[PDB]
């Protein structure tokens, strides 16, 4: 069940395609 | 679209081409203020709008 989302406004760039690790940076931009 | 209701479209994140719609040889007028219209494939910017 999907209810989170519930706006439309101006977008960007949208792109589309055991233990598990993930490693999040965000530098200039 | 209309004057009073002008219709904007916003293109990003993609490989323009702007030398065939220069020699299109096929509009009536083609003004570009403040940049070489021949150097606009030698240029880089982040979004454009239509
Ligand atoms: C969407 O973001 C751009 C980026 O600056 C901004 O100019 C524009 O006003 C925003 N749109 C709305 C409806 O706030």
């Amino acid at each position: 069940e999907f209810r989170v989302y519930s706006s439309a406004n101006n977008c960007t760039f949208e792109y589309v395609s055991n233990l598990r690790e993930f490693v999040f940076k965000n530098i200039d931009g | 679209a209309s004057v009073y209701a002008w219709n904007r479209k916003r293109i990003s994140n993609c490989v323009a081409d702007y030398s065939v719609l220069y020699n299109s040889a096929s509009f009536s007028t083609f003004k570009c203020y403040g940049v070489s219209p021949t150097k606009l494939n030698d240029l880089c910017f982040t979004n454009v709008y239509a």
